[PDB]
């Protein structure tokens, strides 16, 4: 058996485990260990948005209750159900 | 300036009276044989030794350390105007007793002591002590006046304008003498400094809500709130004396072993003072609002920013104005529609070309989280096609003239009539129209502001309404003036409260205000201007209002009148994020200034103050709390924090919001630095920007720049922040919490936290919300329960601690009730001994400890 590797800030600045990737704490200069959720204050959320153009929103629209994208993907936590309106 | 349209005190002919009558032998002298000592009361009869006029004075000890005194005649041939409905409760009182007498004196204790109170016969006169410490005096020199109804003294003009003055003389008067008192405050609402200034050379302070054109600083001219509640401060002692009369007042104070004297002048009513012994202003400010309450709690979206101006011109341009915050990365709360919303200035309706949908307008700042503030005065159009006006008229709901017709005066709309808001029966049928079925397109994301409630008349005498109108139960306008805007701001809450159920707390800012207005809402300085000494002004206004209960105060960000230049606008922006009430508003004739209008350095320097106020949220609100549960005010005077510590007793560019943090904006053009005063023997100071550690007592010297706010955090306490700044407060009330502690000298630090659903009554009724009690010693960090009846659904945790003064630990260990023990990571920064504690990840519910090893 052979374990696995971590995860290293893309600005170099720090390397963090790789279950600090998304844990929904800022470990990040750069904002880069928490694309997926609203913890780091420079962070990006990429939303695909099949259908229509993909788009960058800031981290701190991720589950503010706001529809930002319009496949709804920044909404997966926070009681807003954003339906897919990309046409 | 023309000011000619405002009577001055010798222009008032009650005023003229009352005030030449100077310090000297009084001629009232109480008759000992009519002595009287009853269950709530002493009730002993004056006599003036000249005129024989009889009068009957009412004397009570009161629980909580306060004395009562009402005045008024024996045989009066009609009844004098008490105040009503600002007083939360009949005031419980505590037994008086005869403990001591001779020929010309009674002495009185209240229940077992130590509170004493002296009645002397002749001449008349009033001491209250503490065992045998004098307190204060009553009539010591000797200027009670007190002018029966009778069968410019009577029929009087000013300017054009014409009172027929139906009663003739009714003034009373009353002087008071504060031994070792050399500071007084309060009795808002005057652009001037927050410590009040002797009137010995110059005119009283005047008391009547007036709507003044273009208001100047330092004067003593009435503006449009009045609170007639006067607070004295010494190294040793505080006091209140609240004057509980609605009518027109004049305020009197001379300095004379150091002594204040105060005396008090009001046109009609009953001589009725409430007299706050103290003897700490924490204990003052529980005496005032176990009289007339506490500060309504606000929905916590009240407490984020505020963008408004006269006018946003249609549903566009609301929508245009909310897209710009959220793509210039700021946040906002609220969008203010002023009067050019409305059609013609009939209130509770839309312009049908500029607002067809307001529903759908508010459907779509509701889907951004954001809310919408719409106007509503108190003057309605005569206009017998607008159904208000028809309903009022119909009902007979108007304040009358002597003859029976409906008053009419002259404001926005051209020819108006003005509802007689002191009837309960008007003040339900507003409560009433704010239903969403009666205020047709209206939403639950709709709040009020009411404005021009003094009430402002533009034909009237001195631009409000007549003295001889005529309201409920036949009092005259003269009778009831100063509490017209509070009924207005009061019915428009309930209106809010009611239109949801009672669910639902309200959100209304008023202009016009008196004693008990903190009950219902925000209050904001009115029409300031665009110039640098309005921005310093700011401060000693909300302070003055925030002694006298007013904790929701506010003033105009970058002034109503005129423009202000994009260095003074940063500075109004920075000085209001850390002002409770937090509005931009601007004159229908100034350029356009949303903050994402200016240059990249401005908007840069604005963004980042409303980051500030955002992440302080948790603390705001908590502050909020307090005082709705206490009746301690949100923002503080230094002296307040500080009371024996006498170079702090004027500081007015300077305050403290709560105990933990002390703001000094800078408020000059182009300046290098701040001279701040950090008080406090062996107390401990951090600079929020740097962590820099600073000792008390010492004026600091502090260099800024265009983003500088100086704000400090005191030693010993711990200040609760959302760090994920949002686009709105609904967007982040879910949001995790970061920690600041700031160490004191004895490595200690406490502090609190408030947190609820943000905007209903739910954690009154259901005592659904959480109090925290975070608290430092030794080495470990603590949460636990500051209120156990509160308990909360919530996902709140703590995902940070930030300790200032902190050494480095060899591991740091979590404790949560529930949990196995955990270990935290940690960074340490030497130089600034600041101390991170990585994501406890303990929900905010629940108990838990951190120790540092
Ligand atoms: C060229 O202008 C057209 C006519 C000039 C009239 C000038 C008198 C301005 C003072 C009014 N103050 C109000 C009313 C208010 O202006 C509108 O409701 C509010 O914005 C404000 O906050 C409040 O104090
Ligand atoms: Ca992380
Ligand atoms: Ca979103």
């Amino acid at each position: 058996y052979e374990e696995s590797k971590p995860f290293t800030c893309l600005d170099g600045t720090a390397t963090i485990p790789f279950d600090q990737v998304n844990d929904d704490y800022c470990d990040c200069k750069d904002g880069s260990d928490e694309p997926g959720t609203a913890a780091c204050p420079n962070g990006s959320f990429h939303c695909t948005n099949t259908g229509y153009k993909p788009l960058y929103i800031l981290s701190s629209r991720v589950n503010d209750g706001v529809c930002d994208c319009c496949d709804g993907t920044d909404e997966y936590n926070s009681g807003t159900v954003c339906e897919n309106t990309c046409r | 300036v023309d000011r000619s349209n405002f009577k001055t005190c010798d222009e008032s002919s009650f005023c003229k009276r009352q005030r030449s009558i100077r310090p000297g032998l009084s001629p009232y002298r109480a008759l000992l044989d009519t002595l009287q000592l009853g269950p709530d009361a002493l009730t002993v009869h004056l006599i003036h030794e000249v005129t024989k006029v009889l009068l009957v004075l009412e004397l009570q000890g009161l629980q909580k350390d306060m004395t009562r005194i009402r005045i008024d005649e024996l045989e009066p041939r009609r009844p004098r105007y008490r105040v009503p409905d600002v007083l939360v409760a009949d005031p419980p009182t505590a037994r008086l007793s005869v403990s001591g007498r001779d020929d010309n004196s009674v002495e009185l204790t209240v229940a077992e002591g130590p509170y004493k109170i002296i009645l002397t016969a002749q001449p008349f006169r009033l001491d209250l002590l503490e065992d045998r410490s004098l307190l204060l005096s009553v009539n010591a020199r000797g200027l009670m006046a007190f002018e029966h109804q009778r069968a410019g003294a009577w029929e009087e003009t000013f300017k054009t304008h014409s009172d027929s003055k139906p009663y003739g003389p009714t003034s009373v008067g009353l002087d008071f003498s504060l031994p070792g008192m050399e500071h007084v405050y309060g009795i808002p609402e005057h652009a001037d400094s927050l410590r009040l200034k002797v009137t010995e050379g110059g005119e009283p302070y005047r008391l009547y809500n007036l709507d003044v054109f273009q208001y100047e600083l330092n004067n003593p001219m009435a503006l449009y709130g009045s609170v007639p509640v006067l607070l004295a401060h010494s190294f040793h002692r505080d006091l209140g004396i609240f004057w509980l009369n609605a009518a027109e007042t004049w305020v009197d104070i001379s300095s004379n072993t150091p002594q204040t004297d105060i005396r008090w002048m009001s046109e009609s009513g009953i001589i009725d003072v409430f007299l706050m012994l103290g003897p700490s202003v924490f204990d003052v400010f529980r005496q005032y609002a176990s009289l007339t309450g506490t500060q309504a709690l606000p929905p916590l979206f009240s407490l984020g920013y505020h963008q408004s101006r006269w006018n946003y011109r249609d549903e566009a341009d609301v929508l245009e104005v909310d897209q710009g915050f959220d793509d210039h990365n700021m946040p906002c709360d609220v969008i203010w529609l002023d009067i050019e919303h409305a059609d013609g200035k009939r209130y509770f309706t839309w312009d049908p070309t500029r607002f067809p949908q307001p529903l759908n307008m508010l459907e779509h700042l509701a889907s951004k989280r954001r809310k919408l503030v719409a106007i509503v005065d108190p003057h309605i159009k005569v206009d017998s096609g607008y159904r208000v006006h028809e309903e009022l008229r119909n009902h007979g709901l108007y304040v009358k003239t002597r003859d029976g017709s409906d008053y009419e005066g002259w404001c926005w709309p051209g020819s108006a009539s003005y509802p007689d808001f002191t009837n309960p029966r008007m003040r339900a049928w507003w409560s009433n129209m704010f239903s969403f079925d009666n205020y047709e397109g209206s939403a639950p994301n709709l709040y009020v502001w009411n404005d021009m409630n003094e009430p402002s008349v533009f034909n009237g005498p001195e631009v409000t309404m007549l003295k001889d109108a005529v309201h409920y139960g036949g009092w005259e306008h003269r009778d009831i003036h100063n509490i017209y805007g509070l009924y207005v701001h009061m019915a428009t809450a309930d209106g809010l409260i009611q239109r949801s159920g009672g669910i639902e707390r309200p959100f209304v800012l008023s202009r016009a205000f008196f004693s008990g207005s903190q009950r219902f809402g925000a209050v904001w300085t009115g029409d300031n201007t665009a110039e640098w000494d309005h921005l310093k002004i700011s401060i000693p206004m909300c302070l003055s209002l925030a002694l006298v209960g007013l904790s929701f105060c506010g003033a105009d960000v970058g002034g109503f009148f005129k423009n202000p230049e994009p260095e003074l606008l940063v500075r109004w922006y920075q000085m209001g994020a850390y002002q409770p009430f937090f509005r931009a508003h601007a004159h229908l004739d100034t350029g356009r200034r949303e903050p994402w209008l200016l240059a990249s350095q401005y908007q840069d320097a604005i963004r980042d103050a409303l980051f500030q106020r955002y992440s302080l949220l948790p603390f705001w609100y908590t502050l909020f709390y307090q005082a709705h549960k206490e009746g301690f005010p949100v923002m503080r005077p230094l002296w307040v924090q500080y009371p024996e510590d006498m170079s702090t007793f004027s500081i007015e560019d300077q305050f403290m919001l709560g105990d933990a943090l002390l703001i000094h904006p800078v408020s000059d053009a182009g300046a290098h630095g701040v001279q701040v005063y950090l008080p406090g023997q062996e107390e401990v100071w951090y600079d929020i920007q740097s962590y820099q550690k600073h000792h008390g007592p010492q004026t600091l010297y502090l260099p800024v720049t265009l983003s500088s706010i100086p704000v400090f955090q005191r030693g010993g306490t711990i200040v609760p922040r959302w760090m994920r700044v949002r686009r709105s407060s609904d967007c982040m009330k879910d949001d995790p919490i970061t920690l600041f502690v700031a160490l004191s000298p004895q490595g200690t630090a406490q502090g609190e936290l408030f947190l609820d659903d943000g905007h209903t009554f739910n954690y009154q009724t259901r005592h659904e919300f959480l109090l925290r009690r975070f608290s430092f010693s030794g080495s470990t960090l603590v949460s636990s329960s500051a209120d156990p009846k509160g308990h909360l659904e919530t996902p709140i945790w703590i995902e940070r601690v930030v300790i200032m003064g902190a050494g480095k630990p060899a591991a740091v260990v979590l404790q949560t009730k529930g949990s196995p023990e955990s270990r935290l990571s940690f960074q340490h920064d030497p130089e600034t001994s600041v101390l991170i504690l990585r994501k406890p990840g303990v929900s905010v519910a629940s108990d838990w400890s951190i120790h540092l090893r």
